[PDB]
């Protein structure tokens, strides 16, 4: 179900996220050409108080790819299938919170748009998050989105009979009758 | 000896159902055409006994068809088409013409077989004579019948060629050839 | 113009020659009558008593027996 699916993707996009950031040394920040030639920190290098930084988000994006990891290939009998319900807390929670951060990110004024391999997996994991405490929140089927689907086709289906009955083709004419 | 339990002294070859049906009962089995109606054995056998002719009708026609002659098959959906137009596509009349002249040209076909066979024997005869050496200018009428009725595979009477232009032996023939099943690959054909 | 004719004429002549259904066996999944392989088959309404009178001398219209 999109448990599994959940899971595994936030597996794959922390695993790149590691794959990403732990093999560079580090992007480069754009010098921003003629921006105040002396002071204010521009047309600089990066600092070294940003390179462990980095890397601390990156084993941290590990251990909670790892956690999923585990989540995922244990509650794939969705032993314990209730014991989780604690770390439950601890796979959503600060995940959200970890959304509330970035989410007061643009009113810090901190830019998140121009590197990659840092504030990517960040929204990303932390909206995957959110979306797992959703699938907990309202326990999609995996049946049930399908049978959405379907209430919009039978929905649809019901307003082109009316269109072709009413504007193309009258439905007593297109069908053949009986008896003589 | 494989087999276990019983072994005769004629080991056992495994019979399959056959694949083709049989010469009908009227052709002989040369290029000439036949009575076209009416065999010409069917005079010299008493009325009681000739309900055969009829009855090989009933049975290449309706009853024992080898279950290899009704395979769908790709190749036979498009060989349907081209009989279809054969027998319901054309008028008779056309049909008719056609089946005069194919039966003169056959006609011709076979005198002209049988004059090379002929000329066969000859040349055979004369080819005993330098393998023995000596005496025999003769031939097997077993070999110039078995020639008529198209019953050696090639390489039977490259063999026998050999044989006689070697050791004469004008009486030691190949065995014989046997009959060409239908072939079938898959879904193909 | 000639050969633009002589094509529809060697199609006629062939047709001719098939003269009729001498040669034509019979076939399963085309009838001669069109309503057994159509299946149609009158029902309730509609029927005339004296509808029935109408039936015969229509069939005497085309049977071609000029006493109607
Ligand atoms: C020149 C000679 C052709 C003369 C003729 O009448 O030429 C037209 C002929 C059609 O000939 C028709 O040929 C018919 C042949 O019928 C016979 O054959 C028919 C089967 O085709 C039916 O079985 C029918 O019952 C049987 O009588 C009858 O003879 C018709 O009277 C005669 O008009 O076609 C043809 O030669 C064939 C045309 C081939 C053009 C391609
Ligand atoms: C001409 C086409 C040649 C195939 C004709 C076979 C006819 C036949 O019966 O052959 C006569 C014999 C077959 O022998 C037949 O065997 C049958 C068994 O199923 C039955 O026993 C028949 O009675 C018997 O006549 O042919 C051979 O023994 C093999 C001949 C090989 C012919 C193919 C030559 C072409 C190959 C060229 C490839 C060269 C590449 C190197
Ligand atoms: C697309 C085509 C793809 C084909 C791939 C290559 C295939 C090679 C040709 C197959 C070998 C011929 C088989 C055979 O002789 O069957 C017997 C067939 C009739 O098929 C038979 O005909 C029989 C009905 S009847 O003979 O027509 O009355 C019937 O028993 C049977 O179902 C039917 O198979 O006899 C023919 O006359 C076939 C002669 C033409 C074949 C050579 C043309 C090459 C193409």
């Amino acid at each position: 179900t999109v448990a599994g699916l959940l899971l595994t993707t936030t597996i794959v996009v922390s695993l790149y996220g590691l794959f990403a950031a732990v093999f560079a040394p580090a992007p480069a920040l754009p010098v921003a050409v003629g921006a105040w030639p002396g002071t204010a920190a521009a047309a600089a290098v990066m600092d070294g108080s940003a390179a462990g930084l980095r890397r601390l988000a990156a084993g941290g994006l590990l251990l909670t790819a790892a956690a999923s990891h585990g989540l995922f290939d244990f509650a794939g009998s969705v032993p314990n299938p209730t014991i989780y319900s604690l770390l439950n807390l601890g796979f959503v929670a600060a995940a959200v919170l970890q959304s509330y951060f970035l989410y007061i990110a643009p009113a810090w004024g901190v830019n998140v748009n121009w590197d990659t391999a840092l504030w990517g997996p960040m929204y990303g994991t932390a909206f995957l998050g959110l979306v797992y405490g959703l699938v907990a929140l309202t326990k999609f089927d995996w049946s049930s989105v399908v049978d959405a689907v379907l209430r919009v086709a039978c929905w649809f289906a019901e307003l082109t009979m009316w269109f072709w009955d009413t504007f193309v083709w009258k439905f007593s004419w297109s069908e053949k009758t009986r008896r003589a | 000896t494989s087999a276990p339990f019983i072994s005769p002294m004629t080991p056992y070859v495994p019979e399959e159902e056959p694949t083709r049906t049989p010469p009908s009962i009227k052709d002989t089995g040369t290029l000439r055409p036949a009575s076209e109606w009416y065999p010409q054995w069917m005079q010299y056998r008493r009325r009681e006994d000739n309900y055969v002719f009829w009855q090989d009708k009933f049975m290449r026609c309706s009853t024992d068809i080898p279950w290899a002659e009704k395979r769908w098959t790709l190749f036979s959906t498009v060989w349907y088409l081209v009989q279809q137009l054969r027998f319901v596509g054309t008028p008779p009349a056309l049909r008719y013409v056609a089946f005069l002249g194919w039966r003169a040209l056959m006609f011709q076909v076979y005198a002209a077989h049988k004059a090379l066979v002929l000329w066969q024997c000859k040349l055979d005869a004369g080819l005993a004579r330098i393998g023995s050496g000596g005496a025999t200018a003769t031939f097997s009428k077993t070999m110039a019948l078995r020639r008529l009725h198209w019953r050696n595979s090639p390489l039977a009477e490259a063999l026998y060629a050999l044989n006689l232009y070697k050791t004469g032996r004008v009486h030691l023939l190949p065995p014989v050839a046997k009959p060409i099943p239908r072939p079938t690959f898959f879904w193909l054909f | 113009a000639a050969v633009a004719a002589g094509w529809h004429l060697a199609s006629f002549a062939l047709n001719l020659a098939f003269w009729g259904v001498e040669g034509m066996p019979p076939d399963r999944y085309w009838p001669t009558s069109p309503r057994i392989r159509l299946q149609i088959r009158p029902g309730r309404y509609g029927n005339m008593d004296g509808g029935q009178r109408v039936y015969m001398d229509y069939l005497a219209r085309s049977e071609g027996v000029p006493l109607n």
